């Protein structure tokens, strides 16, 4: 394997009820441009191609929400990268400290994610 | 069993 049409790719996707863009994995093309997304936290819902960002390793200087996986919510900016346990990490400068968070803990509030939807949007 | 609710932006979670 190397590449496939959507299904299998790690991407970011909008969660419903006008939610933020969370990290996930495309599980199946539901149809009509809906693709079902296994969010990295284990959740599964369908999302339209317009609302999925597939070439989104979070750029440095991008503003993002930092998310301690238990639920603790804040926002900050990417100012570094790491790879650990074969998984992707970001030094978010958050409350004036450099703090390591992982992809699914570095999410894009919809307003932030819009600035990438214009390029990385499937639809 | 799985980990906690993470964030579900449909409502606030008051950090």
């Amino acid at each position: 394997g190397h590449m496939n049409s959507f299904v299998g790719l790690r991407v970011v996707a909008k969660w419903s009820s006008n939610g933020y863009f969370y990290s996930g994995k495309i599980t199946r093309d539901v149809g009509a441009g809906k693709y079902k997304l296994l969010f990295d936290d284990g959740y599964e819902c369908d999302v339209l191609g317009k609302d999925i960002l597939l070439c989104d390793p979070i750029p440095l200087d991008t503003e993002v929400t930092a998310l301690s996986e238990d639920e603790y919510f804040s926002a900050g900016v990417v100012k570094g990268h790491r790879k650990e346990s074969g998984e992707l990490y970001y030094s978010i400068e958050k409350e004036g400290q450099r703090k390591w968070y992982k992809r699914m803990a570095v999410i894009l509030s919809l307003e932030q994610g819009n600035r990438l939807r214009e390029q990385y949007g499937l639809g | 069993r799985a980990h906690s609710s993470h964030l579900k932006s449909k409502k606030g979670q008051s950090t």
